[PDB]
């Protein structure tokens, strides 16, 4: 059954465990001996399962601890709110958003950094927005300053919620654990109360707020002209002249009559061709669709109304032949372990954030998006990028759930371990799949790299050359085409403009362009497939070889974080399930790497660019992608020599701090090779021979100078070849695309 | 276990290795037979010299050229493996009447394969 | 095979016997400590070498030095 | 929405009378929420025969 | 350090433009500015889709050496055990296919151990390295004279 | 009571006096900014 | 040669196409945008930066030298915020190792260095002000250094 029992004063408030770190740890509360402890200290801060066994004071602690996430987003909406308040030429940028560039950093004036404060219009300067927030405040209606001041102030009100809330929910009422495994109750309010009421509510904001803004702005309405959003609902007469459905009332939607709410909600597709945005009829629209089908999604579970599934009858109901018992455990498996919890939802979450990217280069939704490139590029681009970390966290997790929390007597004969009995057979197919990708996605480019520079380019895969036209993508793109006719039949355009119709320009820019794919753009989709195969290679070897290997047959009676098990079998450093997840990111910044240089260098040569006199066309690179993508040096030299170009000349400019986390951004990479590289058997007696040097001069530090151990010696390698890494990137890009879009 | 059932066994059974009884020589004259006939493929239509007329000729004297490897390596295998003389296929003799099927075998399948290139 | 030598360190505390997951090590009676124990290894054959010995030794300076020397089948430790 | 002739709620009440016969069937207990699911159920199915009945021929 | 710098000051004699250097070399841009990305464009044209010229073979040397560079962190960052546990899944599939299971090894594949680990991936650090900077210093002065 | 024990820990202690020195940096090169004499 | 840079040529060069280059932006804006008095303070501290650096010595780069000898017309150079510097470290290092032999001997050595006892470590940290003849009388009492302690092998 469903019921709410809640403990009441927990845990005491005082601030005396403060003055005791690694209060938390019993294995932990020895103090400092070495400075060990000190990197363990934050090393266990979070490793819930592993402060005490007892489930309900660990999810208590997460519980609890989620309302400070939540805090810190509150608190960093709220920041953005204000910066777009006070600091931001929003109100400006409202008036013409293909001349002002977008700015809300103002720099403040030290020695020199005042020159990064960019005149970008508006009548006052400042650093340039790259992440977009002026599209999603146009989109979202804010007119003027205030609605940001109070927005912001509401999101430190919610930011006082979620502290107290957490504060809350932790000390003074915390729950029981049985409020935690009533599963199907939160399936129920997600599905429902969370994600159909936030759809529909924001179709509430659409309808009632955007689309009479931004008709407005669509019709070109200076912002003071503007009513605001509160005079809307006053009268409906203000909203019957834009919309003519409004005068109807209700009354259409309660006698089924929903041909008559064309004017507010239709589904059109493809962009707006003033504001370069999708119709927000359609995004309305389309809000509504989620509303009423998660409205729909939600009641699938039974709580206490005997009406609706439970989970376990479900999951036993799959009693397939070749599984043998089925998914018998699984119900079992992911009320009872976080861990596992946490694998399904990061790869949810990271894989929807992938999607996410995609979906927002080639549908912009917000209005005058796709007219500045940097916020259409950085928003594919991180997006992409937590897209693929949160992946790794999936691969780690379902480790932490192998190691931890996998118990033979709940999980026996059915779908979980019976791939564990095979998995010889799961991992040497990902073993052939990478080394066949690898041949035919890489040993393409250096055959392409040969023939270009031995002369013979008749026997390169060009478009001239031995053609590999990606068959596939072209036939469904085309089928992308015929939809808005044929199948999608009340549809009236496509559902991108990087499928069908000729582009959609706002300003002489070229908001989507219809991407044409020929035998380089194949090639690269299958690096895209090789280096997903791989990380996909090395975090199910980090899962299925996570509890009980073939080369070490005891690692969960090692751990999780071990570094190794020592020299023996000829060596077995950097084998445990985590060292699997410090390969992942390594490959997880290659992935990524080559996915946004795909992106945003085929849309540099394909898409994007200006437009001239007679609807003739202009691209950033000019075309330069099929003749050039084929190989490395064209790759290199065409992309990485040549795009370079606009971040190193970029001193003396308000484009020179990017040329600064450039340079230091390959510091932090090339930093990263010390940690991975070397090992703690050098350091700690190098580190112990100044310890002499402290000896000698009676400056002995007390906390004892260890140096890191190999598992952090390895993880801060991964962290900065990440960071350095990363910011290469960002710096490189953000530098190209301000520079010139 | 699962990839083992008595279809699998049917068809590897009567393969040109686990078939009961054929002398070596003809034993890898069909695995020759077989791969010199493939080999020719991929050498006529991809091959650098497609753009003259020696577009069959090459695949001949190129695949051949992987053959002589081929059957090297064989008798580098049945050279350092395979030491004992039982005469069959884990032998010396066996393997190198193996190796010498696949190469006699493997050129008339080129041979073959050249001669119907015509059609 | 990878020589283990015990030296005369070993007090007997017995976390190696118990931290070696091969047995290559015993404790045998040995009347000069205080529990009367010092470890003995005897069957160095099956001797991976992987040091996880020498982890749980709480002697001064590693009473049970593991030195790397063969490498036969079973020293180390492949499946096949 | 008309009155008693053949119009919209005339092809509702069959929807919501099929809906709570199968409430008689899915876990077919006599209480409240045989109503509150079933004729929710039944509701929905003359929603969507309702509308997609509009669009693809006559109401 | 020591060649870059001889370079880049022989690369300011030669041209003549000694101020070149002397204002822009202090400060790590004016390397990889000045030096690096304006010195490597006869390197990096060294073949075009357009066409190719007589530093091909050194701009296909340069990138052949990046490769050589970067497979040397396949051994330096990423140790055995990783792969002492997966040779041994290579090994099960080999053992396990039909056709090929006959053809047996003798000498048992087993991962290399952290000694040689380490020395091959010092190895693929060095030849790239030097391969990269034999083929930068050649095809740059090759190809701002002769 | 024990909140100043905290406020007498290692990262806090040293945020509090590595944001002092930094303010005597910033607030001692707005005041007199270009300073490569003496 | 090093010219003194008040009247070297690149040096006014630098001059004019910085406050030119910088003034270019100040003409997008009106005479009374805070951005246009934002960049009028910007051209004062550009001829205040080029008047404060008359007495050094900046040679055919036109960008301002410096000289390392001592030669005590080149000592607010480089001489004077050396003994200044060291004068700051010694500062510093003098508290810490202060601070380290004052919780050597404590009750609970480690739990002295999460928790710094700001009592004590003020102590320290203000009365290490005169560490030259503070720390050279240590040195003379022979308790600066030590002696026979920890080594390897040899
Ligand atoms: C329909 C009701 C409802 C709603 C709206 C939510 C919403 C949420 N839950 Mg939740 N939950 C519910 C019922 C609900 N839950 C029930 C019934 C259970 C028990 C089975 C749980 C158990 C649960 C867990 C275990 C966790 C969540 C978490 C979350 C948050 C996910 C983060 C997010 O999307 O941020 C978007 C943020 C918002 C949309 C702001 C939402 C704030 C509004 C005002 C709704 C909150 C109303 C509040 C629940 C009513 C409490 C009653 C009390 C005041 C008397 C989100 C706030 C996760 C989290 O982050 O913890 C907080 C988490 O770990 N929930
Ligand atoms: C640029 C350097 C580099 C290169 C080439 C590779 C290559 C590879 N890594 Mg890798 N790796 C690297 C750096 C690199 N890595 C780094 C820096 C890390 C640090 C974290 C890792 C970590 C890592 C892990 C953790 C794993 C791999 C794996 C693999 C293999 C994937 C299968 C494949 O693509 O086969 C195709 C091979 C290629 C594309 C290489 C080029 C081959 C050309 C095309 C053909 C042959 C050339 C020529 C004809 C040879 C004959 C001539 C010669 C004999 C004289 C592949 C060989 C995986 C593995 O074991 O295999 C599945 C694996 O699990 N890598
Ligand atoms: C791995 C990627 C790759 C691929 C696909 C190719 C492909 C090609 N290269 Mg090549 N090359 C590569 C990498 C690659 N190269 C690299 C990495 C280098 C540098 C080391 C070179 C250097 C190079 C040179 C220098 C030259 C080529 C040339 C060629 C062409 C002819 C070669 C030939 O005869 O093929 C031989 C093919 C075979 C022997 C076939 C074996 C593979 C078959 C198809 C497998 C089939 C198995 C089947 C599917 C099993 C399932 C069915 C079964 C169960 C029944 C061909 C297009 C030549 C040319 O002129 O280009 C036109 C040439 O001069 N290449
Ligand atoms: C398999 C591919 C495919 C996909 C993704 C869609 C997708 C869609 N179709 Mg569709 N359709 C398809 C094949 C497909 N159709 C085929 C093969 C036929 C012929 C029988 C139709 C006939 C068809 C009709 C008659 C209608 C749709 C409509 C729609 C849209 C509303 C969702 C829905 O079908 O309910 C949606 C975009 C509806 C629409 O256009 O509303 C937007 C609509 O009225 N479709
Ligand atoms: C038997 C009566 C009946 C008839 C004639 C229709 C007819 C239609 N329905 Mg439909 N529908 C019905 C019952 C019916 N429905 C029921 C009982 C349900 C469950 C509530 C639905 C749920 C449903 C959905 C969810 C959708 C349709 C849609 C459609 C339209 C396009 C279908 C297509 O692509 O082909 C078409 C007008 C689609 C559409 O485009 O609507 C216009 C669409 O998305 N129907
Ligand atoms: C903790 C470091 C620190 C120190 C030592 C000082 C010291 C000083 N500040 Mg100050 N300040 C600091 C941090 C600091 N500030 C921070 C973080 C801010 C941002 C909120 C400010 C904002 C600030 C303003 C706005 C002003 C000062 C002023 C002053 C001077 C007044 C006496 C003095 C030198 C005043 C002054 O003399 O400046 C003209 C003044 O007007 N400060
Ligand atoms: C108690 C303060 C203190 C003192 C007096 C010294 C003194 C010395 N260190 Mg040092 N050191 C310290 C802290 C200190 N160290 C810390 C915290 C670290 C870790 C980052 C190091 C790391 C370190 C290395 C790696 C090396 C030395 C070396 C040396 C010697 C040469 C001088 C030098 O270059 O310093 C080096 C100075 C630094 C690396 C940076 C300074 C460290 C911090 C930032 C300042 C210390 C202030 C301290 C934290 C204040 C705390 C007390 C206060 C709160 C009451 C000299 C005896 C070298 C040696 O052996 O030469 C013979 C050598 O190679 N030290
Ligand atoms: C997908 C087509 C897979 C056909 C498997 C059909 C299938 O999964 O049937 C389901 C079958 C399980 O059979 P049962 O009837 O026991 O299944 C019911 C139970 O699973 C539910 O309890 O699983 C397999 O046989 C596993 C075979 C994996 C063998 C490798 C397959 C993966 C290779 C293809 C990878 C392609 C991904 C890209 C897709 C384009
Ligand atoms: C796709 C597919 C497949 C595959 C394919 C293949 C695998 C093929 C093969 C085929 C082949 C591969 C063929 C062969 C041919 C051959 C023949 C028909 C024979 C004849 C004979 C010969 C060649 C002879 C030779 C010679 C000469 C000429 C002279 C003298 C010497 C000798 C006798 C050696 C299958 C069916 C599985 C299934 C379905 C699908
Ligand atoms: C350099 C290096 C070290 C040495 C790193 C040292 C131990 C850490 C240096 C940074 C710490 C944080 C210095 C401690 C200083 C304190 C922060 C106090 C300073 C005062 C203020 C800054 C607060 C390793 O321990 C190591 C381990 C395994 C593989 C590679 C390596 C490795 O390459
Ligand atoms: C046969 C008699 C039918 C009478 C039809 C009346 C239709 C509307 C019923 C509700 C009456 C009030 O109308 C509302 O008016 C408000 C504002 O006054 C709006 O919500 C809508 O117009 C109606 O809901
Ligand atoms: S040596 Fe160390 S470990 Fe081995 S027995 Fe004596 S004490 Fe226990
Ligand atoms: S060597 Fe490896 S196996 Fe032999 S004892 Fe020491 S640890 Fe146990």
């Amino acid at each position: 059954q469903v019921k709410v029992v809640v403990d009441r004063d927990v845990v005491p408030t005082s601030f005396e465990k403060w003055a005791k770190p690694g209060h938390f740890s019993r294995s932990l509360a020895k103090g400092p001996k070495t400075t060990t402890w000190i990197w363990n200290l934050h090393a266990d801060a979070h490793d819930f399962d592993s402060h005490t066994s007892s489930l309900e004071e660990v999810s208590r602690k997460i519980f609890s601890a989620h309302f400070g996430q939540l805090a810190i987003i509150f608190i960093w909406l709220s920041g953005m709110y204000f910066h777009g308040a006070r600091f931001s030429n929003y109100v400006a940028w409202l008036s013409n958003p293909t001349g002002i560039k977008p700015s809300a950093q103002v720099v403040w004036p030290i020695v020199g950094q005042q020159i990064l404060n960019a005149d970008v219009g508006g009548g006052m300067q400042g650093i340039q927005i790259t992440s977009g927030l002026f599209q999603l405040w146009r989109a979202s209606g804010i007119v003027n300053e205030l609605q940001l001041y109070v927005t912001a102030l509401g999101g430190l009100g919610m930011a006082g919620l979620m502290i107290f809330a957490g504060w809350f929910h932790y000390h003074k009422a915390a729950p029981k654990l049985e409020w935690f495994q009533n599963v199907e109750s939160m399936l129920n309010h997600h599905l429902a109360g969370l994600l159909g009421l936030g759809s529909l509510s924001w179709a509430g904001h659409q309808i009632h707020v955007s689309l009479p803004i931004n008709k407005l702005l669509d019709a070109g309405v200076a912002p003071s002209s503007i009513p605001l959003p509160h005079e809307f609902i006053l009268n409906r007469n203000l909203m019957a002249e834009l919309y003519p459905s409004f005068q109807q009332g209700l009354v259409p939607f309660f006698t089924l009559n929903w041909k008559q709410y064309s004017d507010i909600l239709t589904f059109k597709g493809g962009l707006s061709p003033v504001t370069g945005g999708l119709w927000l009829t359609d995004v309305a629209h389309h809000h509504l669709a989620i509303a009423v089908l998660f409205l729909v999604a939600g009641h699938m579970y039974r709580t206490n109304w005997g009406i609706g599934h439970s989970i376990k009858q479900i999951l036993e109901a799959h009693k397939g032949p070749l599984t043998g018992e089925g998914h018998k455990g699984l119900y079992e498996i992911l009320t009872t372990s976080w861990h596992a919890n946490l694998a399904i939802n990061l790869a949810m979450l990271g894989s929807l954030s992938i999607i996410v990217a995609h979906h927002m280069y080639a549908m912009p939704p917000y209005p005058y998006l796709a007219t500045d490139y940097p916020t259409q590029l950085s928003l594919f681009t991180h997006h992409m990028w937590i897209g693929g970390f949160c992946i790794v966290g999936a691969g780690a997790h379902a480790a932490i759930y192998m190691v931890r929390d996998y118990s033979p007597t709940v999980n026996f004969n059915n779908v979980l371990d019976r791939m564990i009995r095979h998995r010889d057979a799961i991992i040497s197919h990902l073993n052939w799949v990478c080394i066949f990708l690898g041949m035919h996605s890489f040993g393409l480019y250096i055959h392409n790299d040969t023939m270009r520079a031995l002369g013979r380019a008749q026997d390169m895969f060009s478009d001239t050359a031995i053609q590999l036209q990606p068959v596939f993508a072209q036939w469904i793109q085309q089928i992308h085409t015929l939809a808005p006719g044929n199948t999608a039949v009340n549809a009236l355009a496509t559902a991108s403009y990087a499928f069908g119709a000729d582009t959609v320009t706002v300003g002489s820019k070229i908001a989507m362009m219809p991407i044409k794919l020929g035998t380089a753009d194949f090639m690269v989709h299958h690096i895209h497939a090789f280096t997903i195969h791989v990380t996909t290679l090395i975090l199910l070897k980090g899962v299925l070889y996570a509890r009980n290997s073939r080369l070490i047959p005891d690692k969960a009676n090692l751990g999780f974080r071990f570094p190794c098990d020592g020299p023996g079998r000829g060596g077995t450093c950097q084998v445990s399930a985590w060292d699997h997840v410090f390969l992942g990111l390594f490959w997880m910044y290659n992935a990524l790497s080559i996915v946004i240089f795909h992106f945003s260098w085929k849309m540099q040569s394909d898409v994007w660019g200006t437009v001239t006199s007679n609807g003739a066309i202009s691209h950033i690179t000019g075309g330069n992608f099929a003749q050039s993508a084929i190989t490395i040096n064209g790759w290199l030299r065409d992309f990485l020599w040549a795009q370079a170009s606009q971040v190193i000349q970029s001193y003396g400019s308000s484009l020179s701090a990017y040329g600064l986390m450039f340079l230091g951004a390959h510091f932090v990479w090339a930093f990263s090779l010390m940690f991975l590289f070397s090992g703690r058997g050098y350091w700690q007696e190098l580190i112990e021979s100044i310890v002499w040097a402290h000896n000698k001069l009676k400056v002995a530090p007390a906390i004892a100078p260890r140096a890191l151990s190999i598992t952090q010696g390895r993880a801060v390698g991964v962290a900065h070849y990440l960071l350095g890494g990363i910011a290469t990137t960002w710096a490189f890009f953000l530098a190209r695309i301000i520079a010139v879009g | 276990p699962i990839n083992s059932s008595s279809l699998t066994r049917a068809y590897l059974s009567q393969l040109p290795i686990y078939r009961r009884g054929v002398s070596p020589f003809l034993r890898g004259l069909e695995i020759g037979m077989a791969h010199g006939y493939f080999l020719i493929g991929p050498f006529v239509q991809l091959g650098p010299l497609r753009n003259t007329d020696i577009k069959y000729l090459a695949g001949l004297l190129s695949a051949i050229g992987l053959i002589v490897i081929l059957t090297l390596g064989m008798l580098l295998y049945g050279a350092v493996s395979f030491t004992n003389d039982s005469q069959d296929l884990e032998s010396v003799d066996g393997w190198r009447q193996l190796a010498s099927g696949f190469l006699l075998g493997a050129v008339g399948g080129a041979g073959f394969a050249y001669l119907l290139l015509t059609l | 095979a990878h020589t283990v030598k015990i030296y005369d360190n070993c007090i007997g505390c017995t976390q190696c016997v118990r931290a070696c997951p091969l047995d290559v090590l015993e404790m045998v009676p040995w009347d000069g400590c205080k529990a009367g124990q010092m470890a003995s290894a005897p069957r160095t054959e099956d001797c991976v070498g992987c040091k996880r010995c020498e982890t749980a030794c709480p002697t001064d300076f590693l009473s049970i030095r593991v030195y790397l020397g063969g490498e036969t089948t079973r020293s180390m430790g492949l499946a096949y | 929405m008309i009155t008693i002739p053949y119009t919209i709620p005339t092809i509702m009440v069959i929807s919501n009378l099929v809906g709570v016969a199968v409430g008689r069937y899915a876990l077919g207990r006599s209480d409240l929420t045989q109503l509150i699911a079933s004729m929710c159920f039944g509701h929905i199915i003359g929603v969507g025969i309702v509308l997609g009945l509009s669009n693809m021929g006559v109401i | 350090w020591v060649t870059f710098y001889w370079h880049w000051k022989h690369l300011s004699l030669w041209q003549g433009n000694v101020a070149q250097f002397n204002e822009s070399s202090t400060y790590l841009m004016g390397w990889l500015r000045d030096y690096l990305w304006l010195n490597s464009s006869p390197l990096i044209n060294g073949y075009n889709p357009y066409g190719m010229n007589s530093l091909a073979v050194w701009s296909w040397m340069f990138l052949f050496a990046h490769l050589v560079w970067a497979t040397g962190f396949m051994f330096l960052i990423s140790w055995r055990g990783y792969w002492q546990e997966l040779i041994e899944t290579l090994a099960w599939a080999h053992e396990r296919t039909p056709l090929a299971n006959l053809i047996r090894w003798k000498d048992k594949p087993v991962a290399l151990s952290i000694v040689q680990a380490r020395l091959v991936g010092l190895v693929h650090f060095t030849v790239g390295y030097i391969l990269t900077y034999a083929a930068f210093v050649i095809a740059s002065t090759a190809g701002k004279f002769s | 009571m024990n909140l100043k024990k905290y406020l007498s820990t290692a990262p806090v202690v040293a945020t509090l006096w590595l944001f002092l020195t930094a303010g005597i940096l910033i607030e001692l090169n707005r005041f007199f900014p270009d300073s490569l004499f003496y | 040669v090093l010219t003194p840079c008040q009247q070297s040529e690149a040096f006014h060069k630098r001059e004019i196409n910085e406050v030119r280059t910088l003034e270019n932006r100040q003409a997008n804006y009106e005479a009374n945008s805070p951005s246009y008095l934002a960049l009028q303070s910007q051209i004062d501290q550009v001829h205040k930066r080029f008047d404060k650096y008359g007495t050094l010595l900046c040679g055919q780069d036109g960008l301002p030298h410096l000289i390392t000898d001592g030669d005590w017309r080149h000592a607010r150079e480089f001489t004077i915020p050396a003994l200044l510097f060291l004068y700051i470290t010694g500062w510093i290092g003098w508290v810490g190792r202060s601070y380290l032999k004052y919780t050597k001997e404590t009750k609970n050595p480690t739990e002295q260095e999460i928790i710094l006892d700001v009592p004590m470590a003020l102590k320290y940290m203000l009365s290490g002000f005169l560490w030259p003849l503070s720390a050279w009388q240590e040195y003379r009492s022979g308790q600066l250094l030590a002696k026979e302690d920890e080594i390897t092998v040899s």
